[PDB]
């Protein structure tokens, strides 16, 4: 089929800013391309068809460009509103194809997270699950490696995390790494760390807590 | 008339040719002793320029012995047809007096019962315009066999994004297709007229971009009221 | 004004059909082809196929084809999607849209594909360590379906309230966490206790938080 390769895949920017959002389908579509825009928890809204033509009600700041198999849309002074995740779309041919997508992140200084380790409570280990919660809170950027140790110990799979949505106010992220072990896997050890690796911490630190404490 | 070849000279009696300067503009259809029906858009840069219809022709410059230029005494585009759509594009043409029928000039029933063609049907539109992908134009009358294309189909993004509503229609324009100077022309299926060309500002010959006619049962009410 | 109105949230088990509904109004439904997307919890688009609603002709994407009917009440002014045999990965938002014109999209039907059954949640304390500020949370274990509506004292605690997404776990029942950020003064004089409400079980829990 089609493919439509969108890039990037997330983009960070000010208000204000001319923002480049690019795709790059895998053969000549002519200029059978649609723009949407999806804000989280709501439905895709056309912007651009045809490659360039604006959807009626779509601000004047929206604009496509391209034919045949590099499209772009641009945004030439980044709105609040506009944060959001752009979708290229090609209608050339069967079946119509999408892109994977472009987040557009509102762009703030490096705040490094204030990182909490949390024990797992005695009611969870009356019934036999014991989960442990190593908590990032207010940062920037995204990109964190939370990195499980027990006893010096490598952890894999047994692992699941969370990231809240850009916030509203001062546009930083949050973290809940939860761990879930067994009671008699929990007994077994004593040391329980997470190793965190953000950009704006000068060595990885390290939170840990022990069975007992 | 693309993909098509010359037509039977005067097979078509109804066929006119809406004249500028003395020069062809558009096709049109005798739809009464002393009206032509043909498209809007043809008069929208017309401006001063004297309007004539050319009745009985199969060549647009030899002599016929059927071949009659009537001025026109009043041009009635529909109210509702406007330069910036392709809408109402209708327009009716008073001649200087009642044309002189005979088996060269004769009026045509159009369709007054407001239902669609069939999809596949193919429809018969005759016209003066663009033969070539070079743009130029014959000297005699070219017709050309279209198949009705449906209306979804020819609304889909690739093709009208949603232009054709339920007083237009379509047929393909996969090679054969209505060009520039065909516009106001016919279309007819059962030898009944169907619609009128609303080619204007497309390009023919390519089928990502269907050839567009009004339909004249959606507008029988328009035209009994000018005819009376 | 246009409107594509889609049917209601389903939640079906592993080996049924669901039929989402979407009543076209505004404009002549037989106008337009009605186009089928699909979305996947957190992630992109995927086109599904069309209807030409004047004939009932289809155009699918091979991936569906098989478990996939398109369907048109041309009476009603209705397209039908009609997915047979689900599975898990068939859990996702489905969109109808028109194609053609103005780029109108229903609000979307959400299909969740699970062998689980309607269950209230577990909470359980992120209790604070204690410097400066401390951190505390309630831990809000196995439920099902979505959503979770978590507030703390009552709506009275609005800043440094950052409830995260659902997360569906191997048990194939969603938990979350709700974290709040507070003085280490604070602690001990003012008491913290997350409300916790599943809609769907009828279940409403509000457990307090201590060190």
């Amino acid at each position: 089929d089609i493919q439509m390769t969108q890039s990037p895949s997330s983009l960070s920017a000010s208000v204000g800013d001319r923002v480049t959002i690019t795709c790059k389908a895998s053969q000549n579509v002519d200029t059978d391309v649609a723009w949407f825009q999806q804000k989280p928890g709501k439905a895709p809204k056309g912007l651009i068809y045809s490659a360039s033509s604006r959807y009626s009600g779509v601000p004047s700041r929206f604009s496509g460009s391209g034919s045949g198999t590099d499209f772009t849309l641009t945004i030439s002074s980044l709105q609040p509103e506009d944060f959001a995740t752009y979708y290229c779309q090609q209608y050339n041919n069967y079946p119509l194809t999408f892109g994977q997508g472009t987040k557009v992140e509102i762009k703030r200084t490096v705040a490094a997270p204030s990182v909490f380790i949390f024990p797992p409570s005695d009611e969870q280990l009356k019934s036999g699950t014991a989960s442990v919660v190593c908590l990032l809170n207010n940062f920037y950027p995204r990109e964190a490696k939370v990195q499980w140790k027990v006893d010096n110990a490598l952890q894999s799979g047994n692992s699941q995390e969370s990231v809240t949505e850009q916030d509203s106010k001062d546009s930083t992220y949050s973290l809940s790494s939860t761990l879930t072990l067994s009671k008699a896997d929990y007994e077994k050890h004593k040391v329980y760390a997470c190793e965190v690796t953000h950009q704006g911490l000068s060595s990885p630190v390290t939170k840990s807590f022990n069975r007992g404490e | 008339i693309l993909g098509g070849r010359e037509a039977e000279a005067h097979a078509r009696p109804y066929m006119a040719s809406v004249q500028l300067n003395g020069a062809h503009l558009c096709g049109g259809v005798l739809v009464a002793e002393q009206w032509v029906l043909s498209a809007a858009h043809c008069l929208e840069d017309a401006a001063d320029g004297k309007v004539q219809v050319l009745l009985g022709a199969h060549s647009l410059s030899q002599p016929e012995p059927s071949k009659r230029l009537y001025d026109v005494l009043r041009a009635v585009p529909h109210p509702d047809s406007q330069p910036d759509t392709i809408d109402h594009d209708l327009l009716l043409l008073q001649l200087s007096e009642k044309a002189t029928l005979g088996p060269a000039v004769r009026p045509l029933p159009w369709q007054r019962v407001d239902r669609d063609v069939a999809p596949g049907t193919l429809c018969d539109v005759a016209g003066w315009g663009i033969v070539n992908h070079a743009g130029r134009r014959p000297d005699s009358l070219q017709h050309v066999l279209l198949p009705v294309l449906d209306r979804a189909t020819c609304n889909r993004r690739t093709h009208h994004d949603g232009a054709i509503t339920e007083r237009l229609m379509c047929a393909e324009s996969n090679r054969r297709d209505s060009c520039k100077g065909d516009s106001g022309g016919p279309l007819v299926c059962g030898g009944v007229l169907e619609g009128v060309v609303t080619s204007g500002s497309r390009v023919c010959g390519n089928r990502k971009k269907p050839g567009i006619y009004t339909r004249v049962a959606s507008y029988a009410a328009w035209i009994d009221s000018v005819l009376a | 004004e246009v409107q594509l109105v889609q049917s209601g949230a389903e939640v079906k088990k592993p080996g049924a059909s669901v039929k989402v509904s979407c009543k076209a109004s505004g404009y002549t439904f037989t106008s337009y082809y009605m186009y089928w997307v699909r979305q996947a919890p957190g992630q992109g688009l995927e086109w599904i196929g069309e209807i030409n609603p004047t004939s009932g002709g289809t155009n699918f994407n091979e991936k569906f084809k098989s478990r996939a009917t398109l369907t048109v009440d041309t009476s009603t002014s209705t397209a039908y999607l009609e997915l047979s045999s689900l599975r898990s990965e068939d859990t996702a938002v489905y969109y109808c849209a028109r194609e053609g014109g103005f780029a109108y999209w229903g609000q979307g039907t959400l299909v969740t594909v699970s062998s689980a059954s309607t269950k209230g949640p577990s909470v359980f304390p992120l209790a604070p360590s204690s410097g400066g500020t401390a951190a505390l949370g309630c831990l809000v274990k196995d439920y099902f379906p979505e959503p979770v509506t978590v507030s703390w004292n009552s709506g009275a605690l609005t800043s440094g309230v950052h409830t995260f997404p659902a997360v569906l776990q191997s048990s194939g029942l969603y938990s979350l966490s709700s974290v709040v950020t507070v003085p280490s003064s604070s602690l001990g004089t003012q008491t913290y206790i997350c409300n916790v409400n599943h809609k769907p079980s009828n279940t409403k829990v509000d457990k307090k938080v201590e060190p």
